[PDB]
């Protein structure tokens, strides 16, 4: 707040970003930072859950992927519609972003000879017909970032970038005004460490609970009730009528 | 390749290296581009049809075109071998009689032959004649290699017309139509397909303005 | 480079960043790029 | 192109491709910046319009450039014979008539012409008025492709004056005007714009100073 | 360019555009480094002052040293002009006047008047001296591009003395005076930048001992 | 250079641009070490002092070398100066005086009392003695920057004899000495420096042993 | 080196940059196998001792290739001189003193003596010796870097035949043999040391044939 407002001004006029994303970076009351936003004349599931969808802009077809988990953005002009590059795109995301599964449509592109190699070699589940709301959502708000920075850009590609990162990083999101970014390393690191965590202890704790039936194992027990699990049924009882040994 | 002496006679020479090794390289780099079709005049002055097939054949894929182009060259020769009068008798020393379908696509007439005819007086410009087929069907090949035609191009209502008359010229270098034709859709198609505020700059001056008032008109 | 530069910034925060002397790292266009997301720039660990 | 022997004849000679590759290389990377006119007139001394041709169509992309100096070349052949009228009357053995405006654009004279006319005495330089032709183009679509003007040019106020007389000085001579109104604008539009600080150094040193005095005042 | 015949008169030749493309490429890549000055000495060995400035105008960018070379030009043929005006009254045939201050410039007199002047008896080097004069505005262009003095150099407490001396010397080279002074600045100012432990080294080895006393002592 | 004719007087030749592109390559690409010693001569045959100067003064960075190596051609050319009786007065047409201390640096003399120099009768090899000065100051200071010794190499007990004796022998290369110390040094400390077993195997095989048998019994 | 001239003589040149470097490059990269010894017969074509042992000192790396090639070459020398009796006495116009052991490795002799005595009558064809002792050297070092024998060949039973028989050849032309023993090596050992499947089979086929057959059969 030191002498913030000066730099909120000078980093508002080549961002054009929102007025909580300047609230919460330099530490302004929300009030002023409206106000910056108002004198601007530019401005007024599992984490493998993926969805690419291919746009039109300019006469230039554009494949952009989303991750519906976190909101994360990824987005590229191919230059002439084949599944090569299709392909390429599915390669590349899968090497900088851990994907399990592809929602996308029947379109032929979608549906190559390199495509689907590509995602057999990555072992990816693949899911043809579809939350797109969502997808709707940030699409025309890439558009309308897009439409803003153009007069700053000389090319269609590094519009692009410039929009992806603009949304990545300089937009705070949903719950707890968190970018995608941000979410996206909280999900993953999340269930990076349940993960670990939950690895950890079964070879550690193991005992054997009766209700009622079955030799179950035991999984949780406490506040009076005990959750566990039998041929792959999760079962919830109260703490009598269950013996743990 | 032939390259006439310093105060001297014409004499045949060997194709150089680089050359070759140019053609087959931007041969394999583009997708066969039609600027690539003024560059094979660029590198096959004067050479004889045995220099044009070796050059042919140093193609690395894309069979299917060679293989197009190989059949229209049979067809032109034997057009060229029906239409005319096959003559027959004595073969004059020094000379020699017209050249056959084979022969002009040199697949059977040697070298020496080759000479003879390019020395020979009057001129027999046989490889000028293959040069001119070979463009033909590199013409067809380009035309087969055209991801879209012309008329179905569209301008974007928030792109700069700069790239959208360029690609407009590219695409319309690549037609294969009358020259009537191409002035009538470069005059008509560009000036009634762009954008509104351009369209009507561009009507409000009239028929007959050339591209560089209709574009410093249109200037953003 | 700068193309390259701008997508690493897009996927990744960036506040610094060390490199050689090259002529392509030197050149305006990088400059530009840096200057932009503001990179704190360093040649020469 | 077309060479001189050692103490010899003209002799003609194939297009190096090192020198058209160096030229399509220098145009797609260069753009279309002023700096590649002289580069042009490096790679034409002594050349047939049929040589300029070919370069100028071996170039892919920027095709709205070539349209551009393609009817610019027909109209300065129209001038052309406008300016000499449609000779008459039987020509001497070994001499060819005056080449009309496309015989000089190269579309429908033959290499053999160009060898006639050059090698004539005395010489016919249409090569020269071809490429001067095709210079005047290139200065045309390069007033064309300048980004802005020279009226607008504004030095930020934290950027130092240094890179800003830099891009001065390129629009200055990438528009086309007289040498008087250059050193009129070198006089003065380049302290007129200035930014305040260094306005006021230059001021208190006195119009009438080269500008070695002007970059060392206003340093830091 | 300007060659001899074996055995034979001097003729003219066309630039080779390797030669071209190797200048530009090297000016543009690295620097305005002080080794400009033997380089473009190393690819001027006879030529025309048409083809020095053909070889000049081509650079691409920095386009502020361009103009200050260009004024510095100016200056030295009007002073070449007011120092040695060209002599009036009647040219004997055979020969023709004294080039002026545009035809050393090269700005109005043709490659033909230049030709000439060269092949005249006796010689005249008129492109040469303006080679020289170009040089001295080089020097002038290497104070542009000195970031540092000849006195804030200092070795850090964790860089060797190796690249301190480097950076001394090449700072040193950059400086334009008097070979004296420089005499005596390297055998003082190296002492007193120096980090303390080696420097009292190096002063109990002996004050104005030569480098390599210096760096046997300095090693590690 | 210095060009042998065909069967005529010999003539001042420019240099190269590939071998001036070549030399700063293999200068910039490989620190200071033996293998750029024969280059060296391998580019610089029969050459002018002014084209020696040239290519030296092309190097980039490590001015400290070459402030070394200036030094030492200074000494040098006193010392000439010393052992030679200096010659001075008039001298007649077509001959000239030995050249200075200077003039063989080339710091004073001109290209043309070069070539009158080694086209007078009989010749002097002044261009040969800057060349082996040159050569002894690459010397020592390919000795300069040499970090390792001699005799601190050691062979671990599961490192091969190859590359042992390929870094003995860039040591000993690196090394400036006599020949008989040389060796004396190549045939004792290569096997009084080894592992215990090759070094009995050695012993074995006794003194004065070939190093085709010595490295074929050491081996494995 | 020396080159003939076109309907000239002969004549002394230096070695071209491009040569040497190529030369150099290629040894320190592709590798140390014997298909390099071809390579360097079809560079070292015509030319001098200075040029063979620039070349051969240039390269670095693997100086102890350097040593055995040069104790081998003094070894040689020595047998030139025990072998060819030493003629002393005077030496008169017209001819030349004797070449010798020294005088081939081109350490005691100069590059214009050498230059006479290519051009002496009768021709002294001491490059050709020097070449040969090259050859001799260059195929001790190449047997030296032969890791394995050609009894230890064996085929691995999932190693396919076809690298096995490649490796199984390159090993047989590295090895230095007769042609008889080579024969019979190549006609015994490849099935004496085969997969069981393909050796029953290729027992099966009898002997008599041709690797062709043995190739078509072993498959799968
Ligand atoms: O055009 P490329 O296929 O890349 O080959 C070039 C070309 O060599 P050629 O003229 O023999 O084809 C260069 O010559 P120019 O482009 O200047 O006409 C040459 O340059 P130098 O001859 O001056 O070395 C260069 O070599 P380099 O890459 O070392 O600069 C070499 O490339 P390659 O060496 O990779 O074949
Ligand atoms: O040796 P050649 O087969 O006759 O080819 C040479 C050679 O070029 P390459 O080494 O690239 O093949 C020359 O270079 P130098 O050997 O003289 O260094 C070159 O001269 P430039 O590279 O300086 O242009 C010359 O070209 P030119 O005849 O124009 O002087 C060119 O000859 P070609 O043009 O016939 O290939
Ligand atoms: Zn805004």
């Amino acid at each position: 707040f030191l002498d913030g407002i000066d730099k909120a001004q000078e980093e508002h006029e080549k961002y054009h970003s929102n007025w909580r994303a300047m609230a919460s970076d330099f530490n302004l009351p929300p009030v002023v930072a409206k106000e910056i936003v108002a004198s601007c004349d530019k401005c007024q599931c599992s984490p493998g859950i993926w969805q690419l969808n291919c746009t039109h802009l300019e006469g230039k077809v554009i494949l952009v992927a989303v991750h519906v988990a976190s909101g994360y953005i990824e987005a590229e002009v191919i230059p002439a519609e084949t599944g090569q590059e299709t392909a390429y795109f599915l390669l590349k995301l899968a090497g900088r972003w851990p994907v399990k599964t592809v929602h996308t449509n029947n379109g032929s592109n979608f549906t190559s000879t390199t495509v689907k190699a590509a995602c057999w070699w990555a072992g990816i589940k693949q899911e043809f017909g579809i939350s797109q709301g969502v997808i709707e959502s940030m699409n025309k708000e890439l558009k309308k970032i897009i439409g803003q920075v153009r007069d700053q850009a000389e090319h269609l590609k590094t519009a692009v970038q410039m929009a992806v990162f603009i949304h990545n990083f300089k937009r705070k999101g949903g719950i707890g005004g968190y970018s995608a970014g941000e979410r996206i390393v909280d999900i993953i690191a999340t269930d990076i460490q349940t993960k670990e965590l939950q690895k950890q202890i079964t070879k550690i704790q193991n005992f054997r609970v009766y209700y009622r039936k079955g030799p179950a194992k035991l999984l949780w027990k406490g506040e009076g009730a005990v959750v566990i699990q039998d041929n792959s049924d999760i079962k919830v009882v109260p703490r009598r009528k269950a013996k743990i040994i | 390749p032939i390259v006439q002496n310093l105060q001297g006679q014409m004499v045949h020479q060997a194709i150089s290296p680089r050359t070759l090794n140019a053609w087959v390289k931007v041969v394999e780099e583009k997708a066969f581009s039609p600027e690539v079709i003024p560059m094979f005049s660029a590198l096959s002055e004067g050479a004889t049809p045995q220099d044009l097939n070796t050059m042919l054949n140093t193609v690395g894929g894309h069979q299917a075109a060679m293989q197009m182009l190989k059949e229209t060259i049979n067809e032109e020769a034997a057009e060229w071998d029906r239409l005319h009068p096959v003559h027959a008798g004595p073969i004059a020393p020094g000379q020699m009689r017209e050249p056959r379908g084979s022969d002009i696509a040199g697949t059977t007439s040697t070298l020496q032959e080759q000479i003879g005819w390019m020395t020979h007086n009057p001129p027999i410009p046989v490889g000028e004649i293959y040069k001119r087929w070979i463009i033909l069907g590199l013409n067809k090949i380009v035309r087969m290699y055209s991801p879209t035609s012309i008329l179905d191009i569209r301008q974007g209502p928030k792109e700069p017309f700069r790239d959208y008359v360029d690609r407009f010229y590219k695409t319309l270098r690549a037609e294969q139509a009358s020259q009537e034709v191409k002035n009538w859709m470069t005059e008509t198609l560009l000036v009634q397909n762009a954008n509104p505020d351009c369209k009507t700059i561009l009507k409000a001056l009239g028929p007959g303005a050339t591209l560089e008032e209709m574009m410093t008109a249109c200037q953003g | 480079t700068a193309y390259f530069l701008l997508k690493l910034a897009g996927r990744w925060p960036v506040k610094t960043v060390h490199t050689n002397n090259g002529s392509n790292f030197t050149s305006t266009t990088v400059k530009a790029a840096c200057w932009w997301a503001g990179i704190k720039q360093e040649f020469g660990n």
